[PDB]
């Protein structure tokens, strides 16, 4: 709410803050009266850069960095994948690496192609979809439980 | 000052003092009086303050400083004391000279 | 002056010593020989350090092996220099009756700012402006360039210690501040480093709290060599506020965007370094795969690995992340919200930053920054403090907790919101000087009832004694104001402080008592914002014109350098017969730092019970958590609250060598058992019934005739 605006319109914002930024693939500044103006004609390309979007690409977000934007959902995604806990390994080294080559996938994927990502990933899917995955994924549900309250 | 103007050309050999009977604590001057002490001092003026209902420090250094004493009323009757025990002549002291 | 102690024979320069003293060394003997944590108050400003000294010294002596050293703390530099002159007298005394020098090393420690030779950093008096340069000058690749030798400012001074102090140290000697920085200069060494490492063999070390609590720069020079040591802190009543600000940290919009900048150019000079020293500064990630200071204490910092974050970009994208949670929980427009869990889970949550990983964040800052060669670390300041932030919320918040204040007091609004993490409990950070030194001293003055501070800090205390101050004179007669001349109460109560009644009763007091007092008085006030309506009040009226008839009046200021230079008028007042009426707020740092003495503040007037806003939030985490845990309850803190900030404010007049003066408190509340109760000992048992609660016009009289009584020689 502190932006002096939109790239495009900025009456609404310095006025009324209520407006919410609007993630895209572009990771790129949206406001709601401008997501109306998207809308209408394209139906999902950005003003400028006029990438397309499949269905508007559009979520709310509030944090107006927008390669904050781009990397909190890719890091999002990722969580999906590496999800086993700490304890599974008693090696002290790879307690951490693991992780390093997830940070080095999320900046990969922010910038450079994902090609590579996407077939490495695809690797690591035939792996650890089997026990992995669906057990961290299961009891990830459990330990919020437990932890909310 | 007016007390210096007055004994700065008495004899040397008779003692120049000064009985300040001080009553009200606050002192309004238009100089520094802490200057005025060492000219008092190089005039061996003897200055011993009497305050009345008041311990005032610039008194203090004044009396104890330029060799006279210094005194607070307890009473009338201890008033009278001091006045009579400042009436004898003071000891002469090594600054005092015949 | 030899005294016959019960536990042995010790040494006393100063020719005779009050009952009081002799209660005093006696237990401290028995502390000491307990070998026991333990608390105790002493009235007189002075004394209490050259007893308490020469009782450590004669100590030392009988059983060196018990005590390694002394370490004397002191609030101010200010005022620790008055302890080394102390030391340093009762040194020549013991030297002259020995006859002989004995390995005996005493000395103090102070900020590279206050203390230093290097005339780059002499003009500058900014403490961090101080730490950024010399750590530039002193830096590893400055030492390392230096070898060198090329073409470039490099500091002399700590080369040439490194070269020689190293291989010798001091014989002995006791070195003041201004004198240790004479030594340096002549000797081409560090004021500061020689000190800094005459530690490992000294006998007595003094320096503030902040050198020994706040865990970034405490730990260092407090490593576990000192492992059974005499560890003292005097007038350290104030104990607990101190050791919650070494770990309360508080971050705002405007620090947060100067952090934003600070990581903008983070990441060009990465960038920079990267294009023209890559492999030789990427050793670093070797050595942070084997695996500003950190705010974790001895046994909760961990340093297994640094994390996820094991690469420049990886670790400035987390700040990153980290900075746009804060920005925007900040940001957001509510009320009042406290979070010491929750906050950390939230973090985790909403933006994917393990707790793990963000313990590790300012160890990692400190490491990678020095990798960057930045030009000095006061540029980055703010960063640091958010990382110091970062790793602390990670760190721990069972005794904590996070509070956000979109809209700041004082002010209907503001654009510049504040998050604070102020502590709850000061007995967290605290904890390792108890338990690393065998037995620690709080020795204070106006010590409020010792009974609660072992609630607060967590230690079992040995001897729990008040010291009443015992002269063949009563150098102090103070007393309590509460009906004045209208008979009517005088509380300075919240709804009772728009009285303009009462405060007529207040101006009046005030006129006649500085009509009576001789010069030299103080005033002390619960606020600025009271302060300020009592004197337009009195403004309005015809009062305060008399009182500047009858005595020249001087006010305070939240501005530090009108504060210095009015009371820098005020002294010069006092001198002269004009007098002088300093008002003051009781929580202003001029209240704490000043000192009066003989014709200093002759007549300490309170005016009101000294109470905080009963709306700072902070200080509702702070005692709503003292109620839950160790069951104290709200209003039993917050009165102690009280009546040790007016002990404090109002236990300067009879600072030493038995200067008479009296403290005249203009509220009835004093009048409480309550309040008397939680008074200081010497204080009350001089209080009497009869003189409790005086009217304003008696309680004029009896000043007068009580200052007659001290006029008068022994
Ligand atoms: S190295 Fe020593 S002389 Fe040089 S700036 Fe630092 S403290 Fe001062
Ligand atoms: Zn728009
Ligand atoms: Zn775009």
């Amino acid at each position: 709410m502190d932006d002096q605006g939109c790239p495009r319109c900025k009456t609404t914002k310095y006025r009324n803050p209520s407006l919410k930024l609007m993630v895209n693939v572009c990771g790129h500044t949206l406001c709601e009266s401008c997501v109306d103006l998207l809308f209408v004609r394209g139906a999902g390309n950005c003003p400028e850069c006029g990438t397309p979007l499949r269905k508007s690409n559009f979520r709310v977000q509030l944090f107006e960095d927008p390669t904050v934007d781009k990397e909190v959902e890719i890091r999002k995604k990722v969580l999906k994948i590496y999800n086993k806990r700490e304890e599974d390994f008693p090696s002290l080294r790879e307690y951490n690496d693991f992780l390093e080559e997830v940070e080095e996938i999320v900046f990969n994927l922010t910038n450079n192609v994902d090609l590579d990502n996407t077939k490495k990933k695809m690797e690591i899917y035939q792996k650890e979809n089997k026990d992995v995955i669906q057990k961290n994924k299961l009891k990830l549900t459990r330990e919020q439980e437990e932890l909310e309250e | 000052s007016i007390a210096m103007q007055t004994l700065k050309h008495m004899p040397g050999h008779t003692s120049r003092e000064v009985l300040i009977i001080f009553s009200s604590l606050t002192t309004c001057d238009p100089s520094n009086i802490y200057d005025l002490i060492k000219t008092l001092k190089a005039a061996k003026i003897r200055v011993s303050v009497i305050g009345l209902s008041a311990e005032v420090r610039v008194c203090t250094v004044l009396a104890r400083e330029t060799g006279g004493t210094y005194h607070v009323i307890l009473d009338e009757s201890h008033y009278k004391e001091l006045l009579t025990h400042h009436v004898s002549p003071p000891p002469a002291s090594s600054s005092s000279e015949c | 002056m030899k005294l016959n102690v019960d536990g042995l024979l010790v040494y006393f320069p100063y020719d005779y010593i009050y009952p009081e003293q002799f209660s005093y060394m006696r237990e401290l003997k028995r502390t000491l020989d307990a070998k026991g944590h333990g608390v105790l108050e002493m009235p007189s400003g002075t004394g209490k350090t050259v007893s308490l000294l020469a009782l450590i010294m004669a100590y030392q002596r009988a059983y060196p092996l018990e005590v390694t050293k002394l370490i004397y703390c002191s609030r101010t530099v200010p005022e620790i220099e008055k302890v080394i002159e102390e030391l340093r007298k009762l040194l020549n005394f013991y030297e002259k009756q020995e006859g002989e020098k004995l390995p005996f090393l005493g000395l103090a420690l102070s900020s590279r700012k206050n203390l230093c030779i290097h005339p780059e950093v002499t003009p500058l008096r900014f403490g961090k402006d101080v730490d950024g340069k010399c750590h530039s000058l002193t830096a590893s690749y400055v030492r390392a360039q230096y070898q060198h030798d090329t073409s470039l400012p490099h500091c002399r001074f700590y080369e040439e210690f490194d070269a020689h102090g190293r291989e010798v140290p001091l014989p002995a000697g006791i070195y003041n501040l201004d004198d240790l920085k004479a030594l340096g200069r002549r000797q081409g060494w560090c004021p500061y480093f020689l000190a800094r490492y005459s530690i490992l063999h000294a006998n007595v070390v003094v320096y503030s709290y902040h050198y020994l609590l706040d865990p970034k720069i405490a730990d260092l020079v407090s490593k576990e060599l000192a492992r059974k040591a005499v560890v003292v802190f005097d007038e350290a009543h104030n104990i607990d506020n101190v050791c919650i600000d070494s770990m309360s940290v508080n971050l705002t919009r405007r620090t947060l965007d100067r952090c934003q900048g600070n990581l903008e150019t983070l990441q060009k000079t990465v960038l920079r370094i990267k294009e023209t020293d890559e492999q030789r500064l990427r050793d670093e990630y070797r050595r942070l795969v084997e695996g500003a200071n950190p705010v974790l204490p001895d046994e909760v910092l961990q340093e297994a690995v640094p994390g996820s974050i094991r690469t420049a970009e990886h670790f400035l994208g987390f700040l990153r992340r980290l900075l746009e949670y804060v920005k925007w929980r900040l940001r957001v427009q509510h009320v009042v919200q406290e979070s010491p869990p929750a906050f950390l889970s939230g973090l985790a949550q909403r933006v994917c930053i393990q707790r793990k990983p963000l313990r590790f964040c300012a160890e990692r800052l400190r490491s990678l920054l020095h990798t960057l060669e930045i030009t000095d670390l006061a540029d980055f300041s703010p960063l640091t403090l958010l990382a110091n932030f970062a790793t602390l919320v990670s760190t721990y918040a069972k005794g904590f907790t996070i509070i956000i204040e979109p809209f700041d007091d004082r002010t209907p609004t503001i654009a510049n919101p504040i998050l604070h993490f102020s502590c709850m409990d000061a007995s967290l950070a605290i904890k390792p000087v108890f338990e690393r030194f065998q037995s620690v001293i709080i020795t204070s003055g106006t010590l409020s009832p010792l009974d609660i501070y072992p609630k607060i800090l967590d230690f079992h205390p040995v001897t729990m004694a008040t010291f009443t101050m015992t002269l063949a004179r009563v150098c102090l007669c103070p007393m309590i104001i509460g009906r004045g001349n209208d008979q009517v109460a005088i509380s300075s109560k919240f709804e009772t402080r728009e009285d303009i009644a009462v405060i007529r009763n207040y101006g009046n007091l005030l006129l006649e008592m500085s009509a009576v007092v001789p010069d030299g008085i103080v005033a002390f006030f619960t606020s600025y914002q009271y302060m300020e309506s009592t004197v337009a009040s009195w403004y309005e009226q015809g009062i305060l014109e008399n009182i500047q008839r009858n005595k020249l009046l001087f006010i305070e200021t939240q501005d530090g350098a009108e504060t210095s230079v009015a009371l820098e008028k005020y002294q010069e007042a006092c001198e002269n017969g004009r007098g002088a009426i300093l008002l003051s707020v009781a929580r202003g740092k001029v209240s704490e730092g000043i000192d009066f003495v003989h014709h200093y503040g002759r007549a300490v007037i309170m005016f009101g019970v000294p109470y905080v806003y009963t709306q700072s939030r902070i200080l509702k985490a702070r005692l709503e958590y003292l109620r839950d845990q160790f069951q104290i309850r709200e209003n039993d803190f917050l009165t102690f609250d009280a009546m040790r900030h007016a002990a404090q404010c109002v236990g300067r007049a009879i600072r030493g060598k038995t200067d008479y003066g009296l403290m005249v408190f203009a509220d009835k509340r004093f009048a409480r058992g309550d309040k008397r109760g939680k008074l200081p000992r010497w204080i009350q048992e001089h209080l009497t019934d009869a003189n409790l609660n005086l009217t304003v016009d008696e309680g004029v009289q009896v000043a007068k005739y009580f200052l007659r009584q001290m006029a008068q020689p022994f």
